[PDB]
């Protein structure tokens, strides 16, 4: 899914960029 | 970096960090006072850290600037990536020696197959994380044109080039963010996005650096 390599945690996907997911505690 | 090495010491003399807490994107040196970087990476307060190699232990050579001014591309979206390209000036110039150097922006695009070196601490898996402690990099390839808008339709703009491989395994990843691909020695690309990372037929899509010189030397003159 489109997702920037930016590093950042997350808790809900809501929290990622774009179509990053929150794959455990972090998007990707 | 997936599928990379740790980069020796002394290489890489251009690459920052960018920290807000923690390292979260990496940029490039361009002259004493400037970074560029992704404008994802973009964040109000940002401390740049010059002459790092391993990113969690201080090893004396470091420089760790604040960011003065912070400038994303007037058009860059957020939604579709699309010039995703920012610049750094830094609150006092760096110290240009050994271990902190700049690199070139280009004097021209380059073309498929340049073989190019990327570099940045994010994450070395493809499945599951590990982030290091020392730089990575990975030496990767242009690719085509045609081979990027196929591999992603209708997703490639005219400000991105796809560099790596479309067997996978070797790629960049979250935490490489902002950082270099530098081909012949010159500033081709910056991270940006993709598809998880080292995909079959998901190569890293960077944007394209060679269509922003003159604003990024404009930028500069008038800053
Ligand atoms: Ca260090």
């Amino acid at each position: 899914r489109i997702c920037p390599r930016i590093w950042m945690e997350c808790t809900r996907d809501s929290d990622c960029m774009a179509k990053c997911i929150c794959v455990a505690g972090h998007c990707g | 970096i997936v599928g990379g090495y740790t980069c020796a010491a002394n290489s890489i003399p251009y690459q920052v960090s960018l920290n807000s807490g923690s390292h979260f994107c990496g940029g490039s040196l361009i002259n004493s006072q400037w970074v560029v970087s992704a404008a994802h990476c973009y964040k109000s307060r940002i401390q740049v850290r010059l002459g790092e190699h391993n990113i969690d232990v201080l090893e004396g050579n470091e420089q760790f600037i604040n960011a003065a001014k912070i400038i994303t591309h007037p058009n860059f979206n957020g939604n579709t990536l699309d010039n995703d390209i920012m610049l750094i000036k830094l609150s006092s110039p760096a110290t240009l020696n050994s271990r902190v150097a700049t690199v070139s922006l280009p004097r021209s695009c380059a073309a498929a197959g340049t073989e190019c070196l990327i570099s940045g601490w994010g994450n070395t898996k493809s499945s599951g994380s590990s982030y290091p402690s020392l730089l990575q990099c990975l030496k990767a390839p242009v690719l085509s044109n045609s081979s990027c808008k196929s591999s992603y339709p209708g997703q490639i703009t005219g400000n991105m080039i796809c560099v790596g491989f479309l067997q996978g395994g070797k790629d960049s990843c979250q935490g490489d963010s902002g950082g270099p691909v530098v081909c012949n020695g010159q500033l081709q690309g910056i991270v940006s996005w993709g598809y998880g990372c080292a995909q079959k037929n998901k190569p890293g899509v960077y944007t394209k650096v060679c269509n922003y010189v003159n604003w990024i030397q404009q930028t500069i003159a008038a800053n």
